[PDB]
RNA sequence: AAUUGUUGAAAGGGAAGGGCAUUUGAUCAGACAUGGUGUUUUGUAU
RNA sequence: AAUACUGCCAGCUGGGACUGAGGACUGCGACGUAAGUCAAGGAUGCUGGCAUAAUGGUUAUAUGCCGCCCGUCUUGAAACA
RNA sequence: AACUGGCGAUGCGGGAUGAACCGAACGUAGAGUUAAGGUGCCGGAAUACACGCUCAUCAGACACCACAAAAGGUGUUAGUU
RNA sequence: CCCUGAAAAUGGAUGGCGCUCAAGCGUGUUACCUAUACUCUACCGUCAGGGUUGAUAUGAUGCCCUGACGAGUAGGCAGGCGUGGAGGUCAGUGACGAAGCCUAGACCGUAAGGUCGGGUCGAACGGCCUCUAGUGCAGAUCUUGGUGGUAGUAGCAAAUAU
RNA sequence: UUUGCUCCACACAAUAUAGAUGGAUACGAAUAAGGCGUCCUUGUGGCGUCGCUGAACCAUAGCAGGCUAGCAACGGUGCACUUGGCGGAAAGGCCUUGGGUGCUUGCUGGCGAAUUGCAAUGUCAUUUUGCGUGGGGAUAAAUCAUUUGUAUACGACUUAGA
């Protein structure tokens, strides 16, 4: 499910002859389509309110998409997780275009440093980082310095045929 | 010239086939050239002829035929399959096919 | 004897259907709708926006 | 066990006076259609044009 | 000529041969079911013999016909060969195995007469 | 294969022809089987179907 | 496109050229591979020399003159590849193990014939720079091949007789490509880059 | 019939035998070569 | 304002594969003023070759893949039952 | 022992292999599409793409299942104060 | 994640080869492979629903249409094939060759089996309807008879010796 | 051994092909580096250029490729002669001097092709033998039987004998 698209989904409880007109929860949620966007809106809701699916109501599903879709931005990502011997919060920062696309690295990336499946990972929060000078990890530091410069050695060409003629180059 | 070609040689890979059980009335073919399904495309539909030499003549000519054609691709690499009047013996398992451009769409 | 099948083979198509030529003809499955210039509200729009 | 008709040279004569008028008018098209076609090592007719 | 028939698939032109009937000589040829608690043949296990099913039966349009187009009729004499006069584009005579030889000359020359196709012409031939 | 909800290639258990070689009860069901396809009537259904009752299906009046 | 192609061994690994080379058998092409003793293992010379005595370890305990014949020869380390990777026990695996010829060095005739290169199979365009790999030359020295030498030795004499064959070769280039420039700036030569030559 | 001898055919790298499919070799039936869009019987049924 | 994505078309069109079952008509429909025609309750038209071992069959062999030795007792058999 | 599903009685695709597991239940053929499982080669299918982790002088590689624990490591990677 | 912990006896098991920005692990997007599964079509059978007689189809448990199904041990039922004999019938076949037997020779039947051709043979035997039974064999450490591999093998070596 | 055997050449027949259908088209080394060209007061040098796939390069038009008249030349490419080498890793091939001869599409011509009838690989290759033409070359061993015992169950080994 990591083709992500972010949804807001607004929901509520069922309005009653002595309580209509409830509070109307809205929160942002990460997922491939609406039918998971509304399972997962479930989820965090009966992770804090004494409301289900069926004693609730989707008022309103709307997909999110970023006003600057195309501007690199510092992700600060709160996040927890399960593991295998209990649970933990943690905070990473992702450089990406888009809260989409950092929701979808640090997917890659928890199931890749702590085998953290989307089952065991609840999204706390993604924070724009404003500025610069406040990032605190130096794999994120390391690329807001003054005119980043940097070669990628050791290019490994595509071959379309299984064998070559001219022993192939490495530079790049 | 000394090029009298107008078919493309293809090889006779093996039977269409699960890991323990091969379909010997379709055949995989690997034509020369192609690598991809999308250029596998042009070849679905054309003639493919497996040329062969017996000992004794039957109509004047010790070469005999098999005639087929190209069904379907097969895969991502540019492998297709080929239903032939009679199957493939199973001995030409890497032999070369011949892939004619006829019928054509050009 | 035979079953054909409906939305190819057009005279079948039209053994069905009687409404099918007129909407051929004055293409209601590609309709242009009316141009309109409702606004959202800012309302729902700083809230989607918002955090 | 086991002849040209004299009608089918005159009439295929009288196409060719027709046709060979036109074909040399342009370059190297006679040369072209006396030629035989064949496939060679390494073109592939999936991207041929022809 | 016959009348015009249906192209002829035999469905399984293979002879249902009996389980183990080359691996021994008291198993005969003929087909018997496999009725064995262990048999991989009635347990249909790939890679062995086929049993004969009522998938395998020819087509009713086609059935007990030979290739030439036609149901063979065994006949003995004259007077069986009389039946088959009006319907010469079906039934094809067959002489019977235990018809003389100077009694298989006479039927011989009247299905020539009758137009019926014999499918033994040449059985028990004096040369 | 399907959820076989009932019995596949159940018999109707009940009789379409008579069990007996009678010549000339054989006779009354083609001139009644005749009958119960060519009339409305509900009639000769009931004696085309009592016609193939068995000995202890047909008692004595 | 051709009826033999000659395959480096030169810095290549041993199972994705194998792997390749197995392939190409089954699907009726004959191939050379030269240069076993270059091939590369990736992993430490411990490592694959350890693999290679527990592998040696394995034989027919009732009788060892029937059991795995550990051959310590490069070409036929690079053939134990083979094996396995095509179905040799059949007539069709047969004749893969037929059309195929392993090499130590470069022996005649295919000394004076193209070598080609499998580029997806090589060591620099499959490893990751700074991990440690295994040439088959040393490691075949340390389980008992007998050749390193000798094999050694008639590399440097073919090194430098294929060496006066490119400083001719370079001196026909060198006249060809004068002579194409010499010819150019005409107007076969302007018709022809127009065409696309 | 088991089993054996001779001849002929075929195959054979720790079994053979079998099924699906085809090659190759050997061997085997069918059409239509139908009274058939007729065509003067050499003192009128090819 | 485009474009992406999702969706719709009783949109057009190209290429391939396999199938041709039924055997007078009926029925539904379409186009045409009617007459009739038709992609409309299942394939016809044209052309070529051979007319026999050509295709097909049998049988043997080879090859690719599969295939444990049957009967029985058994929860379980290829069993070192 | 309880509910249920299977094997017995059941082949087939997969789990290399297996009565039970996964898929799926079986007339005979053809065509297409998938399931479970896979796509380096054996082996049909991408040595595809993307993000990372690991270098093991007994690595690891798919559930049933054919094994591994407590504990420890400025080995390395993330993270919490 | 990797390492130490972590030691079993034939040689050895991610299935094997091998694999190190993997062909390992975690995850994700697709593309592709193929089961007797699903769809469509044909054919077979079964089951169900039907249709078919004011002169017309060999006269109806027939023919035809429509639809759904089709695994199977123990078991049950049904439709058939075959053998010995009997009552009819084919004014059946046969010394111009019956029955038998052989036939990598054909045809029909899903099959049980039937039919034909060739060879041998020498005296009786079939088709159909029906009746009857000492009626179908691969097994029973089955019975009787015969023949093999073993195998030209073991053995024919006590009693002094020719 | 019905004048045996082998090798050059040709016709003819088989059986036999793990699979010709333009071309194996040759540096080595490194990849966090190289190749090529040029220059120098010759290096682990300077400068320029290239790669980012062989989708390249060579070859490639002609009754499956005929006949033939020329045009500017001195090339190209077979087939043989011949000057000499190189190559022992399985060398058995590569390179070169010169002559002869066929073709030449580098350019301009002329004739021919059909009826294989709307396609049927529409046959041209690569191995090995077996009968004959017409030239060359050579003119024996082994086994058994006898014998030895450096050997030995028997074979084998090891001897000897015109």
């Amino acid at each position: 499910m990591a083709h992500f698209k972010e949804y807001q989904v607004i929901g509520r409880r069922l309005p009653t002859e002595s309580v209509p007109e409830p509070k109307l929860f809205r929160m942002r949620i990460f997922a491939s389509n609406e039918v998971i966007a509304k399972s997962r809106y479930w989820y965090f809701l009966q992770k804090l309110h004494k409301v289900k699916k069926a004693s609730g109501e989707i008022v309103s599903i709307n997909q999110i998409n970023e006003a600057h879709p195309t501007k690199v931005k510092n992700f600060g990502v709160w996040v927890r997780y399960d593991s295998r011997s209990g649970t933990h919060n943690m905070y990473k920062e992702i450089r990406d275009v888009s809260r989409v696309a950092a929701v979808e690295t640090l997917y890659q990336d928890m199931a890749a440093r702590h085998r953290a499946r989307f089952r065991s990972i609840h999204i706390l929060k993604v924070a724009e980082i404003e500025k610069t000078a406040d990032v605190k990890r130096q794999y994120v530091k390391q690329f807001l310095t003054k005119d980043l410069k940097f070669p990628l050695p050791h290019r490994v060409q595509k071959s379309t045929k299984t064998f070559s003629y001219k022993r192939p180059s490495t530079f790049y | 010239a000394e090029s009298h070609r107008l078919y493309v040689k293809g090889k006779h890979l093996s039977y269409q086939r699960s890991k323990r059980v091969n379909n010997p009335n379709v055949s995989l073919i690997k034509i020369e050239g192609v690598a991809t399904p999308q250029d596998a495309q042009f070849y679905l539909g054309k003639r493919i002829a497996y040329v062969y030499r017996a000992s004794k003549e039957v109509r004047g000519s010790k070469i005999r035929v098999m005639w087929g054609k190209v069904t379907r691709t097969h895969g991502n690499s540019g492998v297709v399959r080929a239903t032939f009047r009679n199957n493939l013996p199973a001995k030409t398992f890497g032999a070369s096919v011949r892939i004619f451009l006829y019928p054509s769409n050009i | 004897v035979l079953k054909k099948n409906p939305l190819k083979n057009k005279q079948v198509l039209l053994r069905l259907n009687p409404y099918a030529k007129v909407f051929a003809a004055e293409k209601l499955g590609s309709k242009k709708a009316e141009k309109t210039g409702t606004k959202p509200a800012a309302v729902f729009t700083e809230t989607l926006k918002h955090d | 066990a086991k002849e040209i008709k004299a009608e089918r040279v005159e009439d295929q004569k009288v196409v060719d006076k027709a046709l060979i008028a036109e074909i040399k008018k342009t370059p190297l098209l006679k040369q072209y259609l006396s030629a035989s076609f064949s496939l060679k090592n390494g073109d592939k007719p999936h991207m041929l044009k022809f | 000529a016959s009348l015009p028939h249906p192209k002829i698939v035999k469905k399984h032109t293979k002879k249902f041969k009996r389980h183990h009937s080359d691996r021994y000589h008291r198993v005969a040829e003929n087909w018997r079911k496999q009725k064995g608690i262990d048999s991989v043949v009635r347990r249909r296990f790939r890679g062995n013999i086929s049993q004969p099913k009522i998938g395998y039966g020819s087509n009713k349009k086609t059935k007990f016909l030979s290739p030439s187009g036609h149901k063979t009729f065994l006949v003995a004499n004259v007077k069986d060969l009389e039946t088959l006069t009006m319907h010469t584009k079906t039934y094809a005579a067959e002489i019977a195995h235990n018809i003389s030889a100077k009694n298989r000359v006479v039927i011989l020359a009247r299905a020539k007469a009758l137009g019926i196709k014999v499918t033994n012409p040449k059985g028990r031939l004096a040369l | 294969g399907i959820d076989h909800t009932s019995k596949q290639h159940k018999r109707s258990g009940h009789r379409t022809a008579p069990k007996s070689d009678n010549v000339y009860l054989k006779l009354l069901v083609k001139l009644y089987t005749f009958l119960a396809r060519r009339t409305d009537a509900p009639f000769n259904k009931v004696v085309l179907k009592a016609l193939f009752l068995s000995k202890i299906n047909r008692p004595p009046v | 496109v051709e009826p033999v192609v000659v395959i480096d061994g030169k810095g290549h690994l041993v199972g994705r050229l194998a792997s390749v080379v197995a392939k190409q058998l089954l699907n009726g092409q004959k191939i050379v591979v030269v240069r076993a003793e270059e091939l590369n293992i990736s992993g430490e010379f411990f490592r694959n020399k350890l693999k290679y005595h527990d592998f040696l370890r394995k034989a027919t305990a009732f009788n060892k003159t029937r059991g795995p014949f550990h051959f310590r020869a490069p070409s036929r380390i690079f053939y134990k590849a083979l094996r396995g990777m095509v179905s040799h026990k059949t007539a069709r695996g047969k004749a893969a193990l037929e059309r195929l010829k392993v090499f130590e060095g470069i022996p005649p005739p295919y000394d004076k014939k193209k070598r080609v290169v499998v580029p997806q199979a090589l060591r620099v365009l499959r490893l990751k720079p700074g991990r440690k790999y295994t040439t088959l030359g040393k490691l075949s020295t340390s389980v008992g091949w007998k050749y390193e030498d000798v094999v050694a030795k008639l590399e440097a004499k073919r090194k430098v007789s294929s060496a006066e064959y490119y400083a001719k070769k370079r001196a026909f280039t060198k006249k060809v490509a004068s002579a194409n420039a010499t010819a150019a700036e005409s107007d076969v030569a302007k018709q022809l880059a127009a065409l696309g030559y």
